[PDB]
RNA sequence: GAUUAACCCAAGUCAAUAGAAGCCGGCGUAAAGAGUGUUUUAGAUCACCCCCCAAUAAAGCUAAAACUCACCUGAGUUGUAAAAAACUCAGUUGACACAAAAUAGACUACGAAAGUGGCUUUAACAUAUCUGAACACACAAUAGCUAAGACCCAAACUGGGAUUAGAUACCCCACUAUGCUUAGCCCUAAACCUCAACAGUUAAUCAACAAAACUGCUCGCCAGAACACUACGAGCCACAGCUUAAAACUCAAAGGACCUGGCGGUGCUUCAUAUCCCUCUAGAGGAGCCUGUUCUGUAAUCGAUAAACCCCGAUCAACCUCACCACCUCUUGCUCAGCCUAUAUACCGCCAUCUUCAGCAAACCCUGAUGAAGGCUACAAAGUAAGCGCAAGUACCCACGUAAAGACGUUAGGUCAAGGUGUAGCCCAUGAGGUGGCAAGAAAUGGGCUACAUUUUCUACCCCAGAAAAACGAUAGCCCUUAUGAAACUUAAGGGUCGAAGGUGGAUUUAGCAGUAAACUGAGAGUAGAGUGCUUAGUUGAACAGGGCCCUGAAGCGCGUACACACCGCCCGUCACCCUCCUCAGAGGAGACAAGUCGUAACAUGGUAAGUGUACUGGAAAGUGCACUUGGACGAACC
């Protein structure tokens, strides 16, 4: 299942944080997480959400960051690591 | 909304003559023309000038008898003859109307090359045609 | 309009007019004298007391017709009649005496025919209880109806399908078609037929 | 702030602080009648005058419907707005509870209150005077704890299925604590009829609303809001609890009831007449082109920019127009200067807008206790109204229709660049003049023209024809000529050259009710020339016009309202943003200040009605379970 969410660039760090755990429940429960942050910011400085995200979940980047809306947005997808890479994973770890 | 030459209502304490109390519209259906010449018929010429020769004549009457114009002039032409018809207030003295009258007449004949008469018909107070 | 409400509309019937007054009821003498007083539009030039005139095939002109080309499309419509009166005579000369007692050839009575056959008997309209439409089976006036006929059957000749066909041809072989209760328009109707048949579960849904 | 003047007191004035004025007022909604009942000490004069229905405890019983089990029959059952999930259990008949008690009840009784509505029986419903507990005794729904049983069904939490941006909810399924019985605890409710007990009156009423106003007596309670159902102290079988309950910091309000307006994912009724939906016709949304705009670019205007901008100011830009940019030049300057410099949120002027409305109303009168406010009923009940608008009248071809007209106001709606104009600003320049130059397309989007053809295309003709038909299709591009002009690759027309994209177009959306839509043909405005634009004359000339109310809306009658900058409103909580105070070993709590982050919990039926108590759960408001309240409604003859 694809569960949605929408953030701005200022989004304070107790809403981050929120949005974060939901995050980690839904690659809990297997779902695809597509992400969106909106908008003065950098977009990089809005990939670096994502990139805090998913450092929450050392989860993986389904399709990766791409700026949508105009360019105004960035857009991913997130997908719970399959059974191969989470082995790799250990490997590496 | 249309605001063209329309006095809008008030509370009823506003006198208005017949030509302020009519819309545009009603010109040629109740009010006539306050200027009468052929430069506005089919294929005549020099209707700029006939209208520049009424706008200055307008404003040189007003200028020259301040205060003392009741309701507004009208303008005839015929032939060369130019006719001013005037209403005015029976408040300054008649000397200052017959000095003006005169010095009008001479001023405006040589200003148009063209022989003018000022018609005065003396009323004691503006005609209220209606409170608005 | 240019017609007052007080202005009605002509009655074109020279048998109306000259039926005797004896046989005129109370109120159709009451109706004729009152029309003795009543002001009454100008015929239109669409219609005359022509014992031709033919108010179906009139209005099928009037629907064929594209832009208030009047001209064009009687021509079509005559072109039509004449081509299935053509197609007729011609199956009725090389058919045997037998089937030629079948075999139809007055053009008026088979345009008349194939429209009724086309003719749709039972619509789907859309009803909405409790906030949702839904295409409820519902039963149709005549005027609808006799519309929906000619509308299918001027579509079907304007589709694309019939490639350098001229448009008479294309109506005349369609309208044989339909009188022989066959082609696609008939196929239409039959499946608009079908969808309402299949959405009869919803006809409860229609309060009217 | 300075200055001028004025005012008050005056050898004083008045900044700060302190004090002087503190109870016979109230308790339905503003704080206040404490959840209920009974004393002693006392108080009062209201003391002598003067059967039954649904209380409660105990014992017993069961009609309907469940569950389970038996039969046999079937492959489906449950679930809703639609589904998924869930079970193979489903139907008939029969047997069967420690659960809950249709109809009666349209009754209004019992009890002190909480509560009590299946049946029978036993016991039983205190006081011949009324008040009387933070000062004790006995009770106190639902929730909750303790220990043991029952468990049909329902059900917090939990799990699953949906829905969602998310869904810790609303919707569906399963199941647990729990609801039940026993013995203890707990002692809270919007425990509210928010209206204390007793006795009495209906007379001169009475802020508002609510359930009319009061008198006498008594007890309890109240004294701005919030901090605060809080901290401390105290008591308690209570250990995240209950009762009592402050203070510090902070504010000038908080609050109760109404009137008007707006608003309602507000109710009923009736409508929309090219109109909101279906329905008819033709279109846009798909291709090219013209053109406007937004963006990008440039040294290179400005204004409109939701409806009500977007072939708009412009009935028009090669120079000019021109207000723009670069450079150069002039300074009493065409002007008793000048400024297209800012302010349409100072204006006049002319307008859009509802308005495809019909109301606006001065001057009076009355009603409300003479409050904001309101003013209708025709078998008429407090309205009368001058004037404005509609209407009437008028142009066009009728008395039809189209025009015109369309008030008061709404959007601080447009225009300081038509012109003027207040204020402010520039004056060796933000003024004036001269030369040159920009005005393009990455790209999006609006309107129109051309087409996609066969009802078509070319030719003749203006309607009895002949050919074309993969060709149809540019007004696009390139080359040439011509018209105007001083200047033409860039403006227009014609010709040649090329025959391009495209094959009737998605959701969505525009216009039209008849000589209209549609198609076609002219003319005019403005220019030297310039539009597929604009105005307008004319030809041919249609189909539907019948149903409805989801949405748009309109009206009427109502309902609610924490909104009044009027829902684009208000407002809650978490998180982090700084100070004051309190509790605290540092951390918490409150308040204030104050912009954010995530939601939209509350105010409208606030989109799941709101809330009280209690329990579990959750970023967060909050969700759910049980009982209770209306401080919600159920539209108030029958339908
Ligand atoms: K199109
Ligand atoms: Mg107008
Ligand atoms: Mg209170
Ligand atoms: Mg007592
Ligand atoms: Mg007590
Ligand atoms: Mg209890
Ligand atoms: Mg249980
Ligand atoms: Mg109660
Ligand atoms: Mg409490
Ligand atoms: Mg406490
Ligand atoms: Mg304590
Ligand atoms: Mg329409
Ligand atoms: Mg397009
Ligand atoms: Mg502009
Ligand atoms: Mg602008
Ligand atoms: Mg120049
Ligand atoms: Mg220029
Ligand atoms: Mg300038
Ligand atoms: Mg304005
Ligand atoms: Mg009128
Ligand atoms: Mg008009
Ligand atoms: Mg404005
Ligand atoms: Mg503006
Ligand atoms: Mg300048
Ligand atoms: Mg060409
Ligand atoms: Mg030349
Ligand atoms: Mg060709
Ligand atoms: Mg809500
Ligand atoms: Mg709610
Ligand atoms: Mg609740
Ligand atoms: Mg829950």
């Amino acid at each position: 299942l694809r569960k949605e969410l929408i953030l701005s660039s200022n989004i304070g760090q107790h809403d981050l944080d929120t949005k974060t755990k939901q995050i980690q429940q839904w690659i809990k429960k297997k779902h695809l997480v597509q992400i969106t942050i909106k908008k003065d910011v950098s977009e990089n400085e809005m990939e670096e959400i994502f990139h805090q995200i998913l450092q929450t979940m050392p989860a993986t980047f389904s399709s990766r960051p791409q700026a949508v809306q105009g360019g105004k947005a960035l857009m991913c997808v997130l997908r719970a690591l399959s059974k191969n890479e989470e082995k790799a994973y250990k490997e590496t770890q | 909304k249309n605001r063209a030459a329309r006095v809008r209502v008030s509370k009823g304490d506003k006198p208005v003559t017949y030509e302020e109390a009519h819309a545009p519209h009603y010109i040629a259906h109740r009010k006539g023309w306050l200027s009468l010449h052929t430069g506005n018929l089919d294929g005549e010429d020099h209707a700029a000038e006939r209208t520049v020769e009424d706008v200055f004549l307008r404003k040189f009457m007003w200028g020259t008898f301040p205060g003392c114009l009741a309701d507004q002039l009208v303008l005839k032409r015929r032939g060369n003859q130019l006719e001013i018809c005037a209403v005015v207030l029976r408040q300054l003295s008649p000397h200052k109307y017959y000095f003006l009258v005169g010095y009008s007449e001479t001023l405006l004949s040589y200003f148009y090359k063209c022989p003018v008469r000022l018609h005065l018909q003396t009323v004691p107070s503006k005609v209220v045609y209606k409170y608005l | 309009s240019r017609y007052s409400p007080e202005f009605k509309d002509p009655l074109i019937d020279k048998e109306y007019y000259r039926k005797p007054v004896e046989e005129l009821t109370e109120e159709e003498k009451y109706v004729r004298e009152l029309k003795k007083t009543q002001l009454i539009k100008a015929a239109p030039a669409g219609k005359t007391s022509s014992v031709f005139e033919d108010p179906v095939i009139s209005k099928f002109t009037n629907m064929m017709m594209i832009g208030g080309n009047k001209v064009l499309a009687r021509s079509l419509m005559i072109q039509t009649l004449e081509a299935v009166k053509r197609k007729q005579f011609e199956k009725y000369h090389a058919a045997s005496a037998e089937e030629q007692a079948t075999i139809e050839r007055n053009p008026y009575t088979i345009f008349h025919q194939a429209l009724k056959n086309c003719e749709p008997m039972i619509g789907l309209v859309p009803i909405l209880k409790g906030g949702r439409f839904y295409q409820v089976p519902v039963p149709l006036p005549d005027r609808r109806r006799r519309f929906l006929a000619m509308k299918w059957m001027i579509t079907e000749c304007r589709d694309k399908k019939h490639q350098r066909t001229l448009m008479p041809e294309k109506l005349s072989h369609k309208l044989l078609e339909a009188f022989h209760n066959q082609g696609p328009v008939i196929k239409r109707k039959h499946d608009l037929h079908k969808m309402a048949e299949a959405n009869r579960a919803l006809a409860h849904y229609r309060w009217w």
